[PDB]
Order: structure tokens, then C-alpha cells, then sequence
RNA sequence: ACAGGAUAACCGCUGAAAGCAUCUAAGCGGGAAACCUCUUCCAAGACCAGGCUUCUCACCCUCUAGGAGGGAUAAGGCCCCC
RNA sequence: AUGGUUUGGCACCUCGAUGUCGGCUCGUCGCAUCCUGGGGCUGGAGCAGGUCCCAAGGGUUGGGCUGUUCGCCCAUUAAAGCGGCACGCGAGCUGGGUUUAGAACGUCGUGAGACAGUUCGGUCUCUAUCCGCCGCGCGCGUCAGAAGCUUGAGGAAACCUGUC
RNA sequence: GGGGAUAAGCUCCGUGCGUCGAGAGGGAAACAGCCCAGAUCGCCGGCUAAGGCCCCUAAGCGUGUGCUAAGUGGAAAAGGAUGUGCAGUCGCGAAGACAACUGGUCAAGUGA
């Protein structure tokens, strides 16, 4: 029959993506693909055999058009008139990592397995991270030519 | 565009430093720094000027060419001799003088009015009715002159207040 | 698709090249090779690349 | 910057000012406070000073609290609370073991007293939220104190959260701002504060320099 | 409340395309009880479940020693009691 | 051209039940802004208005008459806004009106009777299962077991105005 | 085609018109009546239809030539409007064109 991963089959690696001057959607899609494990031939939608992804320089990320001051991030508290909106500009200047986190999280499945996969994403607004002990592998967003 | 194509002469006495697009000029009046838009580069013409070279003819570039040229011209003419604004009052009972580095007006309000001098400008008051401000940048001089002009609402009836020459 | 992109080729071009080369392994055993015998999958990728046209976008 | 002290609400009384007007004053035992710890940004991320107040027998303290007090270098006190400052410049005037007394304030100053409001138990909407009751006659049937309507009919379909209904009342931290200090009796460590301060007699309060009128 | 930030209508400064002009397409300023802070309160079940400290910091038995299970304790807590 | 805030048209929805108006109690939202805030032009001299923009934070009275909404009036006020939400809200209240059975007037009918004509009188049931919401606990978790003091992501409240 | 205000998710007729009724499967987010296609059963085989190929989500951040600045794409009219690409005309013009400062300076395009 088709191969199925067992208890100790999944092996995880660490990647770091430098978000400097990278389109938000492009980086978010690449990071979602890495987190889901779609790049591994042993992929199984049942299992979270993905990899740990580190994103540094989250505040340097590139947003095209006028989406910096015309795209809103919304949230409702649950109380009447509890709708709050911030543009990408102030959201970046206050919580730089939140833009990248929101974008990536919106691109992976909304099941419980997606909640588990979220745990393997670390984003940092600075150029450095505290995960040097894991020796992350630098990652470049390339496109396979056809 | 047509203005943009014309190189702006650089006097021999002003030291012009070009680092990519960041341009700095050290004139006798002082030093002022300008940044050039990316599509149009600036290279110091060896014959005593600089080159405003617009390589493309797309609308953005053809519109920014003349803007960059006239901005550079304003910069150089402001760093060699500076810029000066001449002001005055019309009416009666309005007195103006300079209190050290700060300006104090008496337009007739229940309170004295103070005007703060930012960097790069100085206040000249030779008479209560007429006074002047000078600076090395045209933009700050214009902005502060407008601010000082705003001290009275416009009078289309009698004309009390202040006006440019 | 994962194993093909690991060999610098897309799934669709790989399927087209395998069909052109005449190999008749179905997707079940292709995935089996991809998981169990990566060397065999790389060899099949090589033959598929060989069988592909020189300009895939040509009006051929 | 902003001063502060821990104290006890003693009760309310009456005094007359120099213009013969009467002043209702709450008496606060701004007892001696000892600085037990200093919060610094380099260590805790925020600047604050921690004060201790009250007297307790050393056999009533548990081992962890006694250890903290011993590490600080002072004998234990009943109450411990933190005063949040603004920056290390405001934190430099306190050191561990320093004693704070009522004279840090002056006559005529403005203060903010913080205490725990008196408990009211389970209270109805008329008491908890000032709802007007329904009629006491003219046919009203057993609705003399009930809230009445709760929501819409179809488009709401539910009850909005934050809707005001009956429940527990009181026992919450309350701050009264811009209270005037009528007199600072330094002998008894007593502050005469004009007005009413939260809580019951014998309750613990924090007196701080006013944030608006200071 | 005061104060600060970014803005609305609006008032402007420096000026191109369009040799002038143009508060504008490059930019820079002012500008409201609206918005963000600021005032008060809740808030780490904030699952990224945080921080600063302090206290205890140990003792057996069983199966087969792989883990587990059981017992007795410390710091501390609860019940009973006022 | 918008809207379904007016009367409409259709009858898809229910006749093995979807309470019909006002009022009270309690809301929430929009802005097409009544006051307060900021401006522009004045056929604006100042005052004061006209008029037009931006602005929804808060506020927006008490009575006489009528079942009323509506309306008119009386005193004020900074102002006495317009609307959505089963023309919000009867397992929250009323029962004055409408809408059973009694009786009477006018009118119609030979008559029994009738009248989107009037008049007087006339049972408003229920111990909350679930969601929702307001409060209060128990259990487990937060990689040993505890204890003090806390940062705050994130939320909630408050925001009125006059005279001198 | 009639009635209605050619308004209705209004109503009434004609149609070797369709589908549903009595029709599963795929697509249109969900979606009796729209599009593809008519399920005898099994298969951990292959090719396609409609519709698709950045991630959710299977397959192209496909190739080549152009356009768009409006997040248009990703709802709407009368009408208003120095946006821009392409093409076609004409007027004026090195005897010096337009602007700027009938005659002078100036210097290529300048007007509908």
C-alpha cells in the first residue's frame, strides 16, 4: 500500500528567511509551504511533518501599491461597536511581527492541525534570532523553471 | 523637462559632494542636504556644474526631471547667498520687535503673542510696522513667513493685518 | 510534485516528459519510488528531461 | 516626581478652616513605610518601588515571605505593594531599607487615594446600575423592580455582552482623584484628607500625588 | 481634564509635467468634542499559558528493573474550630 | 439614480397559533447633524444670521388636551435631531384603543340581523432544557512542589454643557 | 407574445426547447430548475469535460507581446472630467513655431 509515516519517521530541520525587501504575500506563501511540509516527498495531509521556519527582519518587508495606508487589519471584541481597525503602517510600526504572522497564518488550514503547525513559526523584527543553537539553514525563495 | 535638461551651474566656491543620490553642498552661508529621486541621477559636470540626466520619457520621469532641476537650483542659490523674506503690517496699533532669538507681537489680543525661531532662520525688525526674516533654505523661510502672516484673519473690508509686498 | 521539485523540475513537465519517453509507471508506483528509492526517481527525472522538447513553449 | 505611601483609613470627622468653613475630613494613618525592593528596567523591565507596611508577629510569616524580607534586610510587614514610577531618574531617590513617613506630603497638596470599595453582595439592577423601576400601581404585575426588556426580537436574536444586569457589587479597587490634604499631623503620622476615601475603616489605602492636579 | 501623535473639511510652503502658473503628481507644515495615546478598571486558559524574586530542595517499598505503581514526608495548603 | 422609513403589487413563509397600537422598562446601530467642535463664501461692517462643507464623543426637559402615534398648546433649554432594528422590546409589564359573547342611539333590512358609525361593560397562562447574557465556584493545565510582588498583548468605562 | 406601470422571485399562453419533478457525480464559496455529465458492482490503474493551476486546494509565484494605478480587477445610470496607449485629421511655424519676457529677446514643436 501507500507509505504512511510511523512514530519516529518525521525529521525536522530549521530554516531562516530574511524578510528584507520581500513581497509579503510571496514570503508568506513560501513560509506556509515550508511549515506544511509540502516540499517533502514523505508529505501526508494527516501529519505535521513540516519544518521550523524563522523569519528575521520582519519590519523591512515590502508592501506594494498603497496598501501601507489603505489595507486594514480588523478585530471585533464582541461588545457592541467593538470593531477596531489599524492600517498596515501603524501595525508595522507598533507590532512589526504581527503583519507577517497574520499573513502566514491566513495561508495554512484552519483545522486543529493548522493550530499545531502554527507553533513552528518564529518571526523577529530584528536581524537576529535567539535560535542559533539549532543552526538554521538559510533559505532563498526560488522558482522552479518549467 | 526643458528646464530639467538644462544643467544648473555650480559656483567654484561651494563644495558639492555626491554620494549616489544623497547630495550635500557646503556653501558660504551653510550646508544643506538633498536627496534625488531614483529614476533621475545627478553627476557633477566637470565644467563647473552638475548633470540632471533623465534617462526615460515616462510620465513620472518627465515630470520629476524639471522638479529635480529646479530643486537643485533652489538649493544652490540658498546655500551661496541664502534666502530672505520681507514683511510688514498695515493698520494702527500693531507693534513688532525681536526679543533675542524669539519674536513677540502685539496684534491687540488680550495676551502677548510669541513666535519661536526654528533653526536656519533669523528675525530682522528695523521698525514696528515692517520686519523681515532670512534663511538659507527657501522652504523653511516660506513656511515660517506663512505662519507669521497667519497671525490675523484676512480683512477684505478694511485691510488690517499683514500682507506680502 | 515534491520529489520532482527536489530535482529542479515541475510535476507537469515531468509527466509530459515521462509520457514522451514512453515509460508507463503510474502515479502510485511513482510516489513509491519517490519515497523509497530516491535514486530511481532521479534517474526517471533525467530520462524525462531528456525526452522533453528543447523549447516547451514553442508552437510544436 | 510622584510621591506615595501606604496607610490605613481611620474614619471621618470635622474640622473648621481659617475662614470658619467646615471641612469634612477623612483621617488616614499614613504609617511608616519601608522600601523593600527597587524595580529597575535593566532587571525587571519597568521602574517601580516596593513598600511594606503594617506590623505582624514574625511567627505569622511563611518561609518564602520571610526569606524575601531577610534578603532585602528588613523585618517583615503585613502589607506589601508596588508604586509604579516613570523612569530610573524617579527610581534613584529610593534605596532598600529607607523609611517613608507621612511628612513627604505637604499642607494643601493634591492626592489620589486608592482602596477597595465596600462590599454590597448580590445587588439588583436598581441598585447595581440605577435602573428606574416599573410602576408601583396601575396594574403592574410583579415587575416593580425587575429590569424589563433585555434585547431586540429577531436581528439581535441574542443578548449583547456588557448588558447591565444584577450581580455582585462592590469589593473593587477604586481611585478618588484630586483630594486636598488639609493637614499633615507629623506627630501621629496622620493625614487629614478632605472628602471620602474608598473602603471601610481599618482598610488599606495607597495615597499618591495627584496625576492631574500635580 | 492637561499634554502629545496622525488626520477630516480647510489654510498653506517649496514647484514639475506644461520654459509661466498650479497647496501636488516629488516632498514639507498647520488643522476638530471624531481616531491613537493620555485618565479609571479588568486582564498570562495572552496554549507564545509571561517576568522579578524567595522557600522546600528529600525518603522508602513492590514488579522487573524499562517504565510504572504504591507509601511516607518537606515548604505550603485545605477541612474541622472562633 | 439610492432606500425598503409610506400606501402599494405578488402570495414564497406559516391556519396540528408568527400578539394586533400606543405607553413603561431596557437597549443597540446609521448619519441624511438639533446643540456643543472645526472651517468656507458672504447679497457678512460688528452683533447676528443666511448658506455650504467636515465631524456621530456626549447630550438632546417637564407638563395641558387625546387611547393614541401624529398633532396643537404652556413653560423652559445649549439643544428640545431624523431614522433602522418583527413600524426593537407582553415565557419583561400594562389593556386605554382595536377584535367574541350584554345593552342602547342613528342608519340599512319585512325579518333573523347588519354598519373599515357611535356609546357603556368585558379572565393577558407557564417551576427556564439548550443557545445568549450577568455574577460565583470546582477540576485540570501552564515540564518539580510552593509563596509574595508584578509586566502587560487585549478589552471595558468615561467623554455634556451654561451664566457671570 | 398578451395583461400589469413591458415593475416584480407577478400572471397567462406558444416552443420534437432544456433541466428539476423522478437525477446521484464534477463545477458555480454555500446553491431543486445554471454549466459538464446520465451512477449494474469492485480496483491504492489511465485519458479527459465544465472549471481550474501563489497558499488555503490537486495542477503553472508557465512562456512571448502589450495595457491598467483604479486594489480597477473584486456590483450601477443620466451626466461630468488637461488620466493614459494606439491610430487619423487639420491650424500655425526655422521667413524662428507655443509659452515666457501689432513690434523686439528667446528657443521646437505648439494648438482643436
Amino acid at each position: 500500500p501507500t507509505y504512511t509515516p510511523k512514530a519516529g519517521d518525521t525529521t525536522r530541520s530549521w530554516y531562516v528567511i530574511d524578510a528584507s525587501d520581500v513581497v509579503l504575500g510571496r514570503l508568506a506563501s513560501a513560509a506556509a509551504t515550508l511549515l506544511r511540509g509540502k516540499h517533502k516527498p514523505t508529505f501526508t495531509p494527516n501529519v505535521d511533518g513540516g519544518d521550523f521556519v524563522i523569519v528575521i527582519n520582519a519590519d523591512k518587508i515590502a508592501v506594494s501599491g498603497d496598501k501601507l495606508t489603505k489595507k486594514f487589519a480588523y478585530r471585533h471584541s464582541g461588545y457592541p461597536g467593538g470593531l477596531r481597525k489599524r492600517t498596515i503602517g501603524e501595525l508595522l510600526e507598533k507590532h512589526p511581527t504581527r503583519v507577517v504572522e497574520n499573513a502566514i497564518i491566513g495561508m495554512l488550514p484552519h483545522n486543529k492541525l493548522g493550530r499545531q503547525i502554527q507553533k513552528k513559526l518564529k518571526v523577529y523584527a530584528g536581524p537576529d534570532h535567539p535560535h542559533a543553537a539549532q543552526q538554521p539553514i538559510p533559505f532563498e525563495i526560488k522558482q522552479v523553471a518549467q | 523637462s526643458r528646464i530639467g535638461k538644462q544643467p544648473v551651474p555650480v559656483p567654484s566656491g561651494v563644495d558639492v559632494t555626491i554620494n549616489g543620490q544623497n547630495l550635500s553642498v557646503k556653501g558660504p552661508k551653510g550646508t544643506l542636504t538633498l536627496d534625488v529621486a531614483e529614476p533621475i541621477s545627478v553627476s557633477r559636470a566637470e565644467d563647473g556644474a552638475i548633470v540632471v540626466t533623465r534617462p526615460d520619457d515616462e510620465r513620472r520621469s518627465r515630470s520629476l526631471h524639471g522638479l529635480s532641476r529646479t530643486l537643485i537650483a533652489n538649493l544652490v542659490t540658498g546655500v551661496t547667498e541664502g534666502y530672505t523674506q520681507k514683511m510688514e503690517i498695515f493698520g494702527v496699533g500693531y507693534r513688532v520687535q525681536l526679543k533675542g532669538q524669539n519674536l513677540e507681537f502685539a496684534l491687540g489680543y488680550s495676551h502677548p503673542v510669541l513666535i519661536e525661531a526654528p533653526e536656519g532662520i533669523t528675525f530682522a525688525v528695523e521698525s514696528p510696522t515692517k520686519f523681515s526674516v532670512s534663511g538659507i533654505d527657501k522652504q523653511k523661510v516660506g513656511q515660517i513667513s506663512a505662519v507669521i502672516r497667519r497671525l490675523r484673519r484676512p480683512d477684505p473690508y478694511k485691510g488690517k493685518g499683514v500682507r506680502y509686498e | 510534485n515534491a520529489a520532482a521539485r527536489a530535482n529542479d523540475i515541475t510535476y507537469n513537465r515531468l509527466i509530459q516528459g515521462l509520457k514522451a519517453a514512453g515509460v508507463e509507471v503510474d502515479r502510485k508506483n511513482l510516489a513509491e519510488l519517490a519515497v523509497s528509492d530516491p535514486a530511481a526517481f532521479t534517474a526517471l527525472v533525467d530520462v524525462a528531461r531528456a525526452a522533453l522538447p528543447e523549447d516547451v513553449n514553442a508552437p510544436s | 516626581a510622584r510621591k506615595g505611601i501606604l496607610g490605613t483609613k481611620l474614619g471621618m470627622t470635622q474640622v473648621f478652616d481659617e475662614n470658619n468653613k467646615v471641612v469634612p475630613v477623612t483621617v488616614v494613618k499614613a504609617g511608616p513605610n519601608v522600601v523593600t525592593r527597587i524595580r529597575t528596567t535593566e532587571r525587571d523591565g519597568y521602574s517601580a518601588v516596593q513598600l511594606a507596611y503594617g506590623e505582624i508577629s514574625p511567627r505569622k510569616v511563611i518561609k518564602p515571605v520571610a526569606g524575601q524580607f531577610a534578603a532585602a534586610g528588613v523585618n517583615p510587614r503585613r502589607h506589601v505593594a508596588e508604586l509604579r514610577l516613570d523612569d530610573e531618574a524617579a527610581v534613584a531617590e529610593y534605596e532598600v531599607g529607607q523609611e517613608l513617613t507621612a511628612e513627604i506630603f505637604s499642607d494643601g497638596a493634591y492626592v489620589d487615594v486608592t482602596g477597595t470599595s465596600k462590599g454590597k453582595g448580590f445587588a439588583g439592577t436598581m441598585k447595581r446600575h440605577g435602573f428606574r423601576g416599573q410602576g408601583a400601581a396601575h396594574g403592574a404585575q410583579a415587575v416593580h423592580r425587575r429590569p424589563g426588556s433585555i434585547g431586540g426580537c429577531a436581528t439581535p436574536g441574542r443578548v449583547f455582552k456588557g448588558t447591565r444586569m444584577s450581580g455582585r457589587m462592590g469589593n473593587d479597587r477604586v481611585t478618588t482623584q484630586n483630594l486636598k490634604v488639609h493637614k499633615v499631623d507629623a506627630e501621629n503620622g496622620v493625614l487629614l484628607i478632605k472628602g471620602a476615601i474608598p473602603g471601610r475603616n481599618g482598610g488599606l489605602v495607597v495615597v499618591r500625588s495627584a496625576i492631574k492636579r500635580g
